[PDB]
RNA sequence: CGGAAGGGAUAACCGCUGAAAGCAUCUAAGCGGGAAGCCCGCCCCAAGAUGAGGCCUCCCACGGCGUCAAGCCGGUAAGGAC
RNA sequence: GGGGAGGUUUGGCACCUCGAUGUCGGCUCGUCGCAUCCUGGGGCUGAAGAAGGUCCCAAGGGUUGGGCUGUUCGCCCAUUAA
RNA sequence: CCGAGCGCGGGAACAACCGAGACCGCCAGCUAAGGCCCCCAAGUCUGGGCUAAGUGGUAAAGGAUGUGGCGCCGCGAAGACA
């Protein structure tokens, strides 16, 4: 946690960084101890349930500082004929099968670019809105069971 | 001969919520609604304590009936049997839930109707601030 | 949510270009804004039309302080649009682009203390071979033993007509400012001279 | 002319982040998508909603017995009825 | 080969009813159930597409006109989303 | 045991299940089954564990990293499981 700002609160904890500040609600009944340039969290007993919420906001904390350490990028790969990609402004337009071009709309606290009409990167502060957004691009056209065409991910294809 | 008391004055109760179990805080706003707690008893009259409850729309219940918890009320026609569980009945009208838990546990006759009209829930909190509300735990 | 009432005058066909637009006619000769209601002190919003003028003879009813109040010719009638608030003064049917469509609200004909064959055509019995007692009868009501009850609503005998009915998404077809009259589709319910109350349509 | 549109909560189901369990998991914390079905929406019923509601406007003291008590008697106001 | 569920089938027992509980089939009027015929939503597929198979969700609605037959049933005929 | 105790208490209601053999009286007390948050008399009594399904609030073969609890075996700081 270089340059960051972790913080307490009665029931979240908030993250100070470059990129921003984003509000994560973690569980009450732990330990956030700051110390000076380190984070850590206990667990009041070791339950089958208490070490679920342990290593759960162990990690989620280690999330919430990489959230505004670098920053993510959720890339995706797009195949076929007339599939091609176009960033109109800060939105992405795409061309994919259907009658009518459908629009992509901005989601508040990502911005995503694009190196090729097949390639499409997906910044964002949260690391839970750049899955759910880039999974939702995803979504649109689902990858062909037969061939090879529609969204995907870096993840090999189906064939 | 037992003692077979007189004419009484109400006395109404202003009652939280926030945080009170159902069912917990539905028995004590009966048994007080009628009068099973003054020693002054008496089965028939009525003198219940005019139980006055605000926030009643902030009531905690226990496991999963939130979405678990069903309120059946049938019609007269065919599958008039209207299906409502408490999630949409605290977004709604919130203080009807506390109502029926109190109205369901009330002697269930005459005077039971009787004591009901004692009953006065709200969400707010506020209430008729009137001329009596002594702030009961 | 436009609104404004009138009566059905009669109703017969035009020529649209060259095809036949069947219609019926509605009267909106001017209507006075007689109460409105703020939620500020009602709990809502709605404009109640007052209609049809009125010699202060029958208006002596303390309707007159009303009037009066609201600065309005004492009318003879007056219902509440739904949150349709003009501007201080009065609507026409200036209302109405023609081609817009519009809701239509009005009291059915009364059909006496009909007959089940007629109030839910129903099917009753066979003109022929056998009973002569049932052929407009409603048959079996209900089952043997269990419930051994009538379902509350079995569609029997009863009266037919003279319920408040709306009929819905109709061309306005023509609107007559010069002498306040409204052109419509045709089919709206009441019989002639019959109030009946108008509104933008439920479409989007 | 209508069966809708659309808003919301969902069924099976598809998913983001993610422990328990150094991986993984649609889940146990949190979140999103998802039926002609559910809830509104539409139409009609509806304050005997004895929990009898609300809004605008109109009339307005005793005129006599009942001291104390609610009452009781003829005339009246708005207006209603015949 | 095993375990059930349902209480529509054929029975079993003879409990209420023999100082009476009118049996088949149709017409009329239906209502409810889901174990779904169709229409809507899904998983899989030995699913290219179209089509279809099977499981799942789902009663909201719909579920045809005749030939024969006392028929329920079924056969057939012309359709049907069924 | 009912029948002949459809008299009483409990079991929601229910001759034969648990309780108990009603001679009459009482606005006296102990108890039984049974219960002791409210409808309802009397513990929201004390103490320790379990269950998360509303199980409780009634079903079987059969199925599973459900939860807690107690044991056996292989592997490992000469470095294993992932």
């Amino acid at each position: 946690p270089k340059g960051v700002s972790v913080e307490v609160a009665p029931g979240r904890v908030k993250v100070k960084g470059p990129k921003g500040e984003l509000e994560v609600p973690v569980s009450p009944e732990m330990r956030v101890v700051v110390e000076e340039g380190v984070v850590r969290v206990e667990r009041p007993s070791d339950e089958r349930r208490h070490k679920s919420l342990h290593g759960l906001t162990r990690t989620l904390i280690a999330n919430a500082v990489k959230g505004v350490s670098e920053g993510y990028s959720k890339e995706l790969l797009i195949k076929g004929i007339g599939y091609r990609a176009r960033l109109v402004g800060r939105a992405l337009e795409l061309t994919v099968g259907f009658s009518h071009p459908v629009v992509v709309e901005p989601p508040e606290g990502i911005t995503f670019e694009v190196p090729e009409p097949t390639r499409v990167r997906v910044s964002g502060i949260d690391k839970q809105k750049v899955g759910q957004v880039a999974a939702n691009i995803r979504a649109i056209r689902k990858p062909s069971a037969y061939h090879e065409k529609g969204i995907y991910y870096a993840g090999e294809p189906v064939r | 001969k037992t003692y077979v008391p007189k004419q009484v004055e109400p006395r109404w109760v202003l009652i939280d919520a926030e945080g009170k179990t159902l069912g917990r805080l539905a028995t004590k706003i009966a048994t007080l609604l009628r009068g099973k707690h003054r020693p002054d008893w008496t089965p028939n009259v009525a003198m219940g304590d005019f139980v006055v409850v605000v926030n009643a729309d902030k009531i905690r219940v226990t496991g999963k009936k939130l979405e678990q918890k069903i309120y059946t009320r049938y019609s007269g026609y065919p599958g008039g049997l209207k299906k409502i569980p408490l999630e949409k009945m605290l977004a709604t009208h919130p203080e009807r839930v506390l109502e029926h838990a109190v109205k369901g546990m009330l002697p269930k006759g005459p005077l039971g109707r009787r004591l009901f009209k004692r009953l006065k829930v709200y969400a707010g909190p506020d209430h008729p601030h009137q001329a009596q509300r002594p702030e009961k735990l | 949510m436009k609104g404004i009432l009138g009566v059905k005058v009669g109703m017969t066909r035009i020529f649209r270009d060259d095809r036949a637009v069947p219609v019926t006619v509605i009267l909106a000769g001017p209507c006075p804004v007689v109460q409105r209601r703020t939620p500020e002190k009602d709990g809502y919003t709605a404009v109640q039309l007052g209609f049809l003028p009125q010699n202060p003879k029958r208006v002596n009813r303390p309707l007159k302080g009303h009037f009066a109040k609201a600065g309005v010719e004492p009318v003879r009638i007056l219902r509440e649009i739904r949150d349709f608030n003009p501007e201080g003064d009065t609507v026409t049917v200036e209302i109405f682009k023609p081609g817009e469509r519009v809701d239509v609200t009005g009291t059915s004909k009364g059909r006496g203390f009909a007959g089940v064959m007629k109030r839910w055509n129903f099917a009753g019995g066979p003109d022929s071979h056998g009973a002569h007692k049932i052929h407009r009868h409603p048959g079996s009501i209900g089952n043997r033993k269990t419930p051994g009850r009538v379902y509350k609503g079995k569609k029997m005998a009863g009266h037919y007509g003279a319920e408040r009915v709306t009929v819905m998404n109709l061309e306005v077809v023509d609107v007559i400012p010069e002498e306040n009259l409204l052109l419509v589709k045709g089919a709206v319910p009441g019989p002639n001279g019959g109030l009946v109350i108008v509104r933008e349509t439920k479409k989007a």
